[PDB]
């Protein structure tokens, strides 16, 4: 019972694997499956080639080798998901195969033409693997097509120096490769052309925005979705891509005046020699990742947002309540609240890097020392970190995911926003902590409905299974015909409260959204006071 | 002369306490006393505001001298007449900044303190006497103490409950 | 005696013995047009008070004393007076119909029911106001408390300064503060205790009584203290520039010599009634004559007396109405739609312009006001845009400066119950979409709604407001005997809302406030998030 298909570069063999749950039937998974060059002579650094055609079957059942990255060396906490520190050996499992060439996409198939939901993985631009998420239930429970996949990450996704020797960006190379691919292959398995859609959160959210935002994405995908993450965060995109390429060089040996020659520097260096250095970039901001080169990015992504140059296709946003719990970690450690000198201390390190403005800095420091400080309990302490905790998630998540939202709705978009708010049990995560940032996927993939794992030890209960399942319904009908209500009507198929709340279009003038958690219900703003603050207020002090 | 209040090995006080509601803020005041003692160096009576509060009083000995030092929320300015373990009468009073004092028939000593200060000794709340826990308890005799309309030995020897005493103390009769 | 006489140490007075109106209360011996100082006709215009000569027989003290001057048909700052005195605004004049430069006398309500001490200070604003306009024979009806209302110099005539010994102006609290020491010594032979005076004032007046808790003269001449509606530090308080103010003054009367002295004996020559009538308009919320910084009265400004903590620890309520500027928003008021964007903007920035009148920083303040009073659950509604357009003036002139001085006073272990009104009368003239406003109050702490409807407040009331009416006033009355609005005498209806409620203190750590209404109850910090914004934020931004 091994399932075998042609593709257009050949014959492919996969496993009709089975499930633990009963309601949810077989799954066929293809593993491993390669949809490019792999980039390891020349290629490296140059835009992916058409993968090879091979003779007979492919026995392309296996999970395939990591990307090179360094998992332990030091990176930042905080644009990653929690799970992904609090498990860092469960990945460390799961990425031990670290090869140069992993330009793979492993597939899955339900048994019972339908959708493709491919997903973007990893946290920030340098880690994760396809293979971190064994996204298996969704398939079955949507009937759906579930594709994740690897890409060129960091070095050798999106090296640049400004100049045609070294353009970067291209991970997202290998994505629309892979979208390219996706359209001429999947057509003989069952796929819905005409229902492509992208999907990822954190860093991969990034991408998404950015995919959107292509000039060489036209078609291909019709939907999309973008949870924890936007275009216009901070470390969504690289700003002095010659300058940490510089001292990347210079770390690496070959440092010299012309890019060319450091191009053949690096391309003359093996894969693990360059991965495995360490720079450390500006708080908050990426060290490397994709850029303003005009050929994927003609400019910085709010620029052309807001002449809305580009396709409108249908988008599933949302944001978690508390989205920065690493945000408060030094001090989440105390059993009294935060002192007002170091929340003073902490909000002033937080307005210098990301502001730093000559102008007036004292203004931006004072106004957001007044604002995010609920004076009912101006001595709770404890209530301090929440609201440093709040402030940040706003900033870098809530308020530039509004503003894209508006826009795109501006430009007349189908467009639909959520909040998240319920969260795992986790033993490790204090009890006080709310949802953080990328908690969802696990709740995305079921994993609760298949029980834990070593990436999520949790101890889930019965209404945090199917609180999952609800939230893969949204997800899997929004994939079918732009909503997430029209396929099927949610059913628990198990008080639930989720068939009588109905999601609304996500209109500019009322921002009507969907409260995904215990008690759903719609809701007219998300914090409206805050988001008017970040887009509003502040701007006008230059 | 008086009412003699006499303070033995280590000494004592007599604490009187103003109920919460009814703490006074005067921006005159009079202070008089008569002690009996030799010491060449100690802390008399010291009255300080309730907690947060720096305005305070306090009536000492320097160098055998008896000098008054004060603030009513701005500084400090001390005044002196410059014992012999008899009964010398000290009068001491104030109007806000303007501050005077006397000791028996002895020339009255007054200062005039320069520049715009304030004029209360804001919110009074206990009386002190004899620095007990100054780091200089007072071992000799004291009688006729008087406090704006307020003679606390008085109300000592009439055992309120608003008044407390601890300490090496001992009453005539 | 139908007809009572009593004796005071300036001879000896007759007065009545009404019955009110009620059938409750028993009856109560006022007296009328009683004299506490010395007439400033002639040269003595611009000087201090002066006691009253002794009279010999007896005085006919029963009719209502003359009002002082003052002008009606003229430019009077409606920003600041009461709303009710604005819309009756005739029947007011009815009251002023017998303007006098010998307007110092002063009223009294004896109930029979020592007997507690209540005096009124009146003034909307610092160039109106008399007296008699309030009848205090309920309130000394229901309290077993002695009711005293006054009058005194007002306009130009009592608070005329040059800054310099030739004029200090300042005149009017003198005269209240004579009529205290007059209280002082005469009120026992009427049977009311010295030892617990209380003043308690509104508006204008309100700003009085705080100046005479700063006064370095009133040192013992009360205990208790009541304020409401603007105390200390509003822009429309105190007076700073009245050299500017008078030049123009004598120059539109003519005789503009350059020596104040000069000046002075000029307008000294110079009849009452045309310096009432000359026309002074002085920058939009700002007062061209009243209380001003002189040394004898208020040594410094009042904000400086208050950070260091300069007064004699007088228990004080402060209250404030929920919505106050109700006049602030005119233009607008009567508009079935709200304020637009256009028109919204325009009223702020016209608002920063007067009082923060700055080009360095203009913009910075302009914005971030914009921004923070505007709820963005219905940023383009508009309706609700005028709400919060007087939500915004109400909050900087009464709620935050009050605040101020709850909080500085507190920290001094100063007894003070701070509160809050929200119950307000049907008015015809007052909109329905508007709430309890600036001058809402009054008729409520004289009991008015116990007699009824009368001329000044037509708009009539239910016997729930009645029933909250005497609510007050009990608290009020509670207050003079003991402090505690609780202490004396027990709440009760004579269901009852308020029973079960303890007004607790006002700590400075715990803004513990009573929320008086309906639905009386205690809450914890008035308008937190506003306040801390007119406190703290808004001092930093003038750099
Ligand atoms: C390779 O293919 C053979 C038969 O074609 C199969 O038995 C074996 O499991 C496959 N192994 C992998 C790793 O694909
Ligand atoms: C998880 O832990 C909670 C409390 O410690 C307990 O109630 C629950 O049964 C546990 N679940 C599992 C699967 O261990
Ligand atoms: C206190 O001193 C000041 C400054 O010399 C003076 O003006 C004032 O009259 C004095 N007061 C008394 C009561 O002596
Ligand atoms: C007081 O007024 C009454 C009534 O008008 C009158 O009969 C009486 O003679 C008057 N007495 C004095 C002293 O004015
Ligand atoms: C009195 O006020 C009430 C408001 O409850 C109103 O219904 C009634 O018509 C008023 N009566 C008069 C005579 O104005
Ligand atoms: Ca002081």
């Amino acid at each position: 019972r091994f399932p075998v298909v042609n593709t257009a570069y050949g014959r492919v063999r996969g496993v009709r694997r089975e499930l633990n749950n009963e309601i949810l039937g077989p799954v066929v998974q293809f593993l491993g499956v390669p949809y490019a060059t792999p980039p390891l002579g020349a290629r490296r650094f140059q835009p992916p080639e058409a993968p090879a055609s091979w003779p007979g079957v492919r026995n392309a059942t296996t999970l395939p080798p990591a990307c090179p990255q360094n998992l332990h060396g030091a990176l930042p906490a905080i644009m990653l998901p929690v799970w992904f520190t609090d498990n860092l050996e469960a990945a460390a499992t799961y990425v031990q195969n670290q090869s140069e060439d992993c330009l793979y996409l492993n597939l899955y198939v339900p048994t019972e033409k339908k959708p493709v939901m491919l997903f973007l993985h990893g946290g920030s631009y340098m880690e994760g693997t396809g293979n971190m998420f064994d996204g298996s239930v969704l398939a079955a429970y949507g009937n759906v097509i579930v594709v994740t996949l690897n890409y060129r990450l960091g070095v050798l996704g999106f090296l640049s120096t400004g100049d045609q020797a070294a353009k970067g960006n291209y991970g997202l190379l290998d994505q629309i490769q892979a979208l390219r691919w996706l359209s001429e292959n999947i057509a003989h398995f069952g796929g819905d052309p005409e229902r492509i859609t992208i999907f990822g959160s954190g860093a991969g959210a990034s991408c998404v925005n950015l995919l959107i935002l292509s000039h060489h994405s036209e078609g291909l995908f019709q939907k999309a979705i973008a949870q924890s993450g936007t275009a216009i965060s901070s470390w969504s995109v690289n700003y002095q891509p010659l300058k940490y390429t510089r001292l990347l060089a210079a770390k690496v040996g070959c440092d010299r005046e012309d890019s060319t020659e450091a191009v053949e520097c690096l391309r003359r260096k093996s894969s693990r020699e360059l991965v495995d250095q360490d720079v450390q970039p500006a708080r908050y901001h990426i060290a490397f990742g994709p850029v303003v080169d005009g050929d994927v990015v003609p400019d910085d992504p709010e620029i052309l947002m807001q002449q809305g140059e580009f396709l409108n296709y249908d988008m599933l946003i949302g944001v978690n309540q508390g989205e920065g719990l690493k945000f408060v970690e030094d001090s989440a450690e105390s059993e009294d609240g935060v002192s007002a000198s170091a929340f003073d201390f902490t909000v002033s390190n937080f307005v210098d890097n990301l502001y730093g403005y000559p102008e007036g800095k004292d203004v931006l420091r004072e106004t957001i020392k007044f604002m995010y400080t609920d004076w009912a309990d101006r001595d709770n302490g404890e209530m301090r970190r929440k609201t440093l905790l709040a402030l940040f998630t706003d900033h870098q998540w809530v308020a530039p995911a509004v503003a894209t939202a508006k826009l795109h709705a501006d430009y007349q978009s189908p467009v639909y926003f959520y909040t998240f708010y319920h969260h795992c049990q986790a033993e490790g995560r204090p009890e006080w902590a709310d949802a953080a940032h990328g908690d969802e996927l696990p709740y995305v993939f079921g994993v609760p409905m298949v029980g834990a794992t070593d990436l999520f030890p949790c101890n889930f209960s019965k209404n945090d299974v199917m609180l999952s399942a609800v939230v893969m319904t949204y997800w899997t009908n929004f994939a079918k015909t732009g909503d997430p209500n029209q396929p099927v009507p949610q059913d628990t198929k198990f008080p639930n409260r989720f068939e009588e709340v109905v999601w609304s279009k996500f209109n500019s003038k009322e921002k009507q959204y969907l409260h995904i958690g215990l008690k759903p219900r719609v809701r007219d703003n998300y914090r409206a006071n805050k988001v008017a603050f970040w887009l509003e207020l502040v701007p006008h002090l230059h | 002369a008086g009412t003699t209040y006499i303070f033995s090995k280590g000494g004592g006080q007599i604490t009187y306490k103003w109920p919460p509601n009814d703490r006074p803020s005067t921006r005159a005041d009079r202070l008089a006393i008569g002690f009996s003692t030799v010491q060449k160096e100690a802390v008399l009576v010291r009255v300080d505001s309730s907690s947060g509060l720096g305005d305070y009083l306090e009536l000492h000995i320097h160098q055998g001298k008896i000098g008054v030092k004060f603030n009513v929320g701005t500084d400090d300015i001390a005044i002196e007449e410059s014992n012999d373990g008899k009964y010398h009468v000290v009068r001491f009073t104030r109007s806000g900044g303007n501050a005077t004092l006397q000791v028996d028939s002895w020339p009255v000593i007054e200062r005039y303190p320069a520049g715009r200060q304030l004029t209360i000794f804001n919110s009074q709340a206990t009386i002190i006497i004899g620095g007990k826990e100054q780091g200089q308890p007072f071992q000799g005799q004291l009688s006729g103490l008087y406090y704006n309309g307020l003679k606390v030995l008085n109300m000592a020897a009439e055992n309120d409950a608003n008044i407390a005493i601890v300490g090496n103390v001992r009453l005539v009769g």
